[PDB]
RNA sequence: GGAUGAACCGAACGCCGGGUUAAGGCGCCCGAUGCCGACGCUCAUCAGACCCCAGAAAAGGUGUUGGUUGAUAUAGACAGCA
RNA sequence: CAUAGCGACGUCGCUUUUUGAUCCUUCGAUGUCGGCUCUUCCUAUCAUUGUGAAGCAGAAUUCACCAAGCGUUGGAUUGUU
RNA sequence: AGCUACCAUCUGUGGGAUUAUGACUGAACGCCUCUAAGUCAGAAUCCCGCCCAGGCGGAACGAUACGGCAGCGCCGCGGAGCCUCGGUUGGCCUCGGAUAGCCGGUCCCCCGCCGGGGUCCGGUGCGGAGUGCCCUUCGUCCUGGGAAACGGGGCGCGGCCGGAGAGGCGGCCGCCCCCUCGCCCGUCACGCACCGCACGUUCGUGGGGAACCUGGCGCUAAACCAUUCGUAGACGACCUGCU
């Protein structure tokens, strides 16, 4: 069976225009712009809304296994239009038992220091993807915050990070220690 | 992006088959690859005609799905096709293919002489407008 | 024909390809074939590596130095693998694959000339659109491929200059079509000609 | 069996008069086959499994191909049939889309022979009916059922490959 | 003044896997890619022009060295557009992919 | 069936073409890898081996049992007089790799290095260059030669410069230089060109190549042995003295 | 013809020309599909490619497709949000 | 505590590193055990690189995956494998 | 002295795609999910480097033959030829590219007079089209009309530029000499009209090898043996030396 057509339309706020080449979305908002490309996946994306800006993803005689890219470029287009609007930001927090994790902010935080994890003199430097700014706060005791424009780049960024704290030769389940993703919130809380 | 779609009254042109060279018209579609076809004013009784032999135009008519060939051939007669066909760049680009092919002999001579004298003067006036243009000197 | 044809490699696929040139190449047709990384090979990356890679490890046990030459270079791995196509033990072959000669990018000799191009092998045509492909030149590169880095920016050089020329012929073009208006008066009568016989729509 | 394009054939057919019964009841059977050759074959076949019959202890007294009522008009069929898998007996209910009812039947052995690798000697019909749209069960034929049906052409291949095989421009496919 | 002749490159004899009637060759016309399209050079007349060491005579003109072998199109190999020759004496096989004429002249137009 | 006790192989397979090398210098075979942040400067360099001999030195290694002690140490000393440079050549990047785009060599070449271009020198009338040198004063060959410079500057990717020993300081009984490609490093096409351009009949001495406390590698050709058995050759187990055809030998 | 093979498929044999087939084939080697072939299925980080035949099982898959049975759903399914 | 680790009763395979079965090649002869030397290959991985699981607290250990690149000894006894 | 021993001393290396595996985003399945599309990290694995040899594989550069007739090269397409090897029978002098999109053109902006952005105009079964385009060959004599007359043609001179990935190629100036010829439609006749016959028509002054004459510009060398050396070595080969 081949469906006829799986459409699926979003919609974007009067606040952020999207202007679209090819597949190439390129969204323009308060945040900053985004650009994404989906030349990998057949589809044919409309813009309905002179008015209100209702942009249509549509997807012509496709099997079970490419609908699901119709939903897929939605979500990336919803992410692309929180991420210009309201930004993601990530919070880790370090958790420890004897040894306390140091943490060091380097320029811009662009770059991240790990100084003690487990206790070991080796110094572990994660560098964080372009355009994600990672952060000590001020809000709590052990939180690193991680605000950029993509959630690809962030949640990446944010993994790196705690993939690097990772325990070797233990038994996981008791050695709890390792920097962990706590909530995956947002910025300006619009 | 997409502007033509295959549907009821869509007027289709028929690359190859045994009624290649024709205009038709839609009238009901099956099983994704095939059609119900008949153009009536085309001298093309309906038949079922696969896709893969239909090309597209930019004319659409009016006219339920399954309607008899008494409302399509009123539908292709009333908000007329074929002049408005035979009009088109693609319906004389097809015209100009014909009488190419089946250009004589005397006839491909006289085109060459035709050509010949055409080609110089063009370029002539290439070569006076390119002096033309030579005049340019600022900084 | 009699003339010496060119293809360029960019989005065919490789057996596709070898096979319409192997018979040409028999058939006393001089081809010569450049842009060989651009030659795209249906299937996966992955699989399309490990495939070379297998073939990479058949050699000679007793003395690799006679064992099967395994070429890096893609004008070669396109070459050897027409060379699988024609019978070249005999005389007829080494005689159809001296007719034959592939390059990487463009030299000089086919820079200023124009490229043919096979529709019957090209990868849009003959692949389905949600398939996956693999680059010949990324292909080249991860198995020992020296030359990849240099071929970019060479190739660079090339468009560059060709985007030049280009636009000069744009210019003449251009001022081809406003010539021929104002020669009108005096051409209407042969270009009348030419609408009656096809030609010039 | 083998295919081709299958015709529709009106079969009837009664054993041989014997002095029990002088008039012995006579059967009809619709059978698809590519020509009138096999639908008598496959007729002896059929009546042997449901009655006692042969082909040297009966006759065939008519066998007509059958010309569809109805041949310009779109109509959605329902197809019953049995057939043998590797490991057994399956019932099936198959819908397809065609003018002609024999065409269906065509389909229906390409379908069975693509899908389940099914021989048509292992495919057995037992009743081919049209039925209407609201009736049908099958997403792929009621996607069809839109008064309003639109779709483009997305992806056009192009078929004249060889003319030319060779040539300086590449093709185009959005249309 | 002009060509006079179309091209055909000898492509080979007709032939088995395994077996070899060089009585009989095969050819490929320019321009000539369907079964159909080979009706016109049906009874045309071919030959294969060479050169040799020796010189020989030649009808209405001074000695040269150049020979030919004379020899007419019979029929159609294949859908492809290929065509069955028959010649005075077999093609010998360094013809190979080299230009025969096709002479036109028992023209049934 | 497999070997009782898995040992080692013997001798290593990346030597394998085990044959006389087909030079006597022994080349470069591989550059430093140019950046063009650093100043210009060389990279190579050719001596002779005139012996060796051992030394006495304070150790400076912190946590090392010899650490503010006193070691010995095997020196090799090579005598390295200062080069002089004729010639310049640049190469070009090919997809096919790299290939001379064009030489350009110097006025007054020294006798000694002329005798590299002569098989026999006792018999040659000395030839080489003369001519060639007698485009460096007239007008058409320095015209022609500052377009090879130009060419070079625009074209050529590496420009490597070669230089002669001088063998007349050298005891030795030969008398005929050594010739040898050392390439040029750090800087941009057109630096480096000029620099090389100044330097041309000069000499080169070894503190402009290398300095202090560095490492350097070493190229070329070991001591000829000749024809060797396979217990030296390749250093394998000897046969046992009960053999009969031989025991320095290979069994199977 | 089955790449190759005493038995398999076809067909048995004086020397030749023409035409037509069998079994099998028609991307290249290599003669023939350089048909605008038809319908679908299938992606393999050891795919698959034809009697003999030259290599695989039981058992699993929420990969995908078809079909059977049963059930729920505007007297509102299912899922998410207390 | 079925399945951390094991698998009775049953059941389907794989390997040709054993011993069987057969006698197709060799009887106008292919040198028959074992040891020494020496090279290569395989993985059903003993150890080493990187991982998952455990009734993995650490340490020690077991199972499993990618994996054959490197390494896998010196001796007493016996001709011995 | 030479050879020589973990029996003494020295030295032994960087990168990439990635497996297993751990993850990101995210549907399928308005939930979840490492996976379907798309991303990340990842190794004694693999490959490359480094190192070893260097193709019936290329590159650049030098010097290129006597003091006596003595060879040779380059320039002449200079002439007359001899022998051999054969193929061929108009050219295209070029964008990048995508295919669920393109192509061309135009107005405003910034990029140093031209590119690239955005409005606009057109085309899209490609016609500013390789199913295409250009040249197109019987030749001359009267003979008019249109095309031109800022024109063509010089194996005619000197200069300039571009092209280096294999540039061996392309373009442009200034001077001199020819025709006012060639392009099309017309007028006017002529040519061996060789009496039906094939290999005709082209590249073409084809390529290669001697060789005669003929002008100018020219150059006057190495290799190998023998000998020597021993950084080398079975012999060869290799490193060397010789008013
Ligand atoms: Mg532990
Ligand atoms: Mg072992
Ligand atoms: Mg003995
Ligand atoms: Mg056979
Ligand atoms: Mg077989
Ligand atoms: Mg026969
Ligand atoms: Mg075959
Ligand atoms: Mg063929
Ligand atoms: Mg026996
Ligand atoms: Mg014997
Ligand atoms: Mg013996
Ligand atoms: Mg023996
Ligand atoms: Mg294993
Ligand atoms: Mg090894
Ligand atoms: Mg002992
Ligand atoms: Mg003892
Ligand atoms: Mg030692
Ligand atoms: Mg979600
Ligand atoms: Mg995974
Ligand atoms: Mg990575």
């Amino acid at each position: 069976m081949k469906t006829i057509l799986s459409n699926q339309t979003v919609d974007i706020p009067e606040n952020v225009d999207i202007t679209l080449k090819g597949r190439t979305v390129i969204v323009k908002g308060p945040r900053g712009t985004l650009r994404r490309d989906f030349n990998h996946i057949n589809v044919e994306l409309s813009l309905l809304g002179k008015k209100k800006k209702r942009l249509r993803v549509d997807k012509w005689w496709g099997n079970r296994k490419e609908l699901a890219t119709v939903r897929t470029i939605c979500s990336h287009v919803q992410n692309m239009i929180k991420g210009v609007t309201l930004g993601f930001r990530y919070k880790m927090r370090s958790v420890y038992a004897h040894f306390p994790i140091n943490v060091v902010i380097q320029e811009n935080g662009s770059l991240v220091e790990i100084r003690n994890f487990l206790g070991e003199k080796y110094i572990r430097r994660v560098r964080m993807r372009p355009g994600v700014a990672c952060s000590v706060s001020q809000a709590q005791k052990d939180e690193l915050i991680l605000e950029g424009n993509d959630i690809e780049l962030v949640s990446n960024s944010a993994a790196l990070i705690q993939q690097a704290t990772t325990v070797k030769n233990k038994d996981i389940r008791k050695f709890l220690d390792g920097i962990y993703v706590s909530e995956k919130g947002t910025v300006q809380q619009a | 992006v997409f502007r033509r779609f295959v549907e009821v009254g869509r007027v289709a042109y028929v690359s190859f088959g045994p009624h290649a060279g024709k205009l038709v018209a839609i009238v009901d579609v099956i099983d994704q690859n095939r059609a119900l076809v008949d153009g009536p004013c085309t001298q093309v009784r309906r038949q079922a005609m696969p896709f893969k032999c239909m090309q597209l135009t930019d004319f659409i008519l009016k006219f339920p799905h399954s309607a008899h060939q008494k409302y399509v051939r009123q539908a292709w007669q009333k908000a007329d096709i074929n002049t408005k066909w035979a009009a088109t760049r693609w319906a004389k680009k097809i015209e100009a293919r014909e009488r190419k092919a089946k250009m004589t002999d005397f006839d491909r001579f006289k085109v060459m002489k035709a050509k010949k004298m055409r080609n110089r003067i063009i370029k002539n006036e290439v070569k006076k407008l390119q002096k033309a243009a030579l005049l340019k000197a600022s900084p | 024909e009699v003339q010496v044809l060119v293809l360029d490699g960019r989005g065919h696929l490789l057996g596709r390809l070898a096979a319409i040139v192997a018979k040409q190449v028999l058939l006393g047709r001089k081809v010569v074939v450049v842009r060989c990384e651009g030659i795209n090979i249906s299937g996966n990356f992955y699989r399309n590596k490990l495939k070379y890679l297998a073939f990479l490890r058949k050699r000679m046990n007793t003395n690799p130095s006679r064992g099967p030459y395994h070429f890096r270079a893609p004008s070669r791995i396109f070459w050897r693998t027409v060379r699988g196509m024609l019978p070249h033990k005999t005389k007829r072959g080494q005689a159809a694959l001296d007719r034959l000669k592939v390059f990487d990018g463009i030299p000089p000799p086919y820079d200023k000339k124009k490229r043919m191009v096979v529709p019957a092998a090209l990868k849009v045509v003959r692949l389905k659109p949600t398939r996956k492909f693999a680059y010949l030149g990324r292909l080249a590169h991860e198995v020992g491929w020296k030359y990849q880095a240099v071929t970019a920016t060479l190739e660079e050089k090339r468009k560059e200059k060709a985007k030049i020329h280009y636009r000069k012929k744009k210019q003449l073009m251009r001022l081809r079509k406003q010539a021929e208006k104002n020669v009108e008066k005096k051409i209407d009568k042969y270009t009348e000609v030419l609408k009656t016989h096809g030609l010039l729509v | 069996k083998a295919s081709g394009t299958l015709r529709e054939y009106k079969v009837v057919g009664r054993c041989l008069p014997t002095p029990k019964c002088h008039t012995p009841p006579l059967y009809r059977m619709r059978i698809f086959a590519p020509n009138h050759v096999v639908a008598k074959s496959r007729f002896w076949y059929f009546v042997s499994q449901l009655k006692k019959m042969k082909k040297s202890s009966g006759e065939i007294v008519y066998c007509g191909q059958v010309f569809e009522k109805s041949p310009l008009r779109v109509k959605n069929f329902g197809i019953w049939l049995r057939y043998d898998s590797r490991s057994g007996t399956h019932n099936m209910y198959r819908e397809y889309r065609d003018l002609t009812t024999a065409g269906a039947v065509t389909q229906c052995y390409r379908d069975m022979g693509a899908r389940h690798r099914a021989r048509a000697h292992s495919i057995q019909i037992m009743k081919v009916e049209e039925i209407a749209a609201s009736k049908c069960r099958r997403p792929a034929v009621k996607q069809f059922h839109d008064s309003k049906i639109k779709f483009p052409l997305p992806h056009r291949v192009l078929r004249r490959q060889h003319k030319p095989r060779f040539t300086t421009k590449r093709p185009n496919t959005f249309f | 003044s002009g060509r006079l002749w179309s091209k055909a490159i000898f492509a080979g004899y007709k032939r088995g896997l395994r077996n070899q009637r060089e009585h009989t060759a095969l050819l490929k016309i320019e321009g000539v890619y369907a079964r159909d399209e080979t009706e016109f050079y049906l009874g045309k007349r071919c030959a294969y022009v060479y050169k040799a060491k020796n010189n020989t005579v030649t009808p209405g003109g001074k000695p040269n060295k150049t020979r030919v072998i004379w020899g007419k199109v019979t029929r159609a190999h294949g859908n492809s557009g290929m065509v069955r020759a028959k010649f005075r004496s077999n093609l010998p096989a360094k013809a190979i992919g080299h230009r025969i004429r096709v002479m036109l002249y028992p023209s049934r137009i | 069936s497999h070997r009782k006790f898995s040992a080692p192989r013997h001798g290593s397979l990346g030597f394998l073409p085990r044959k006389r090398s087909s030079r006597h210098r022994g080349k470069v075979k591989s550059f430093p890898k140019d950046d063009p942040s650093k100043p210009v400067h060389l990279t190579a360099f050719l001596g002779y081996k005139a012996g060796m001999t051992h030394i006495v030195r304070e150790v400076d290694r912190p946590g090392s049992k010899v650490n503010k002690k006193e070691v010995v140490e095997a020196v090799t000393i090579v005598e390295t007089p200062p080069m002089v440079v004729v010639g310049i050549v640049g190469y070009v990047e090919t997809p096919r790799g790299l290939r001379t785009f064009k030489t350009v060599f110097a006025e007054h070449i020294s006798d000694e290095c002329k005798r590299r271009f002569y098989k026999n020198w006792h018999k040659s009338k000395k030839k080489a260059f003369t001519k060639y040198c007698k485009k460096w004063q007239d007008e058409d060959g320095k015209k022609q030669l500052e377009k090879d410079f130009s060419s070079m500057k625009k074209y050529c990717q590496v420009i490597r410069v070669i230089a002669h020993t001088q063998m007349r300081l050298l005891p030795l009984r030969q008398k005929k230089a050594h010739l040898m490609e050392i390439q040029v490093n750090g800087g941009t096409v057109a630096e480096k060109l000029d620099w090389a351009r100044e330097r041309l009949e000069q000499q080169v001495p070894v503190n402009q190549v290398f300095g202090q406390d560095e490492m350097i590698d070493v190229i070329g050709v070991t001591k000829g042995k000749g024809y060797k058995g396979v217990t030296s050759r390749w250093h394998t187990k000897k046969l046992p003295r009960k053999t009969h055809r031989g025991l320095r030998k290979v069994a199977c």
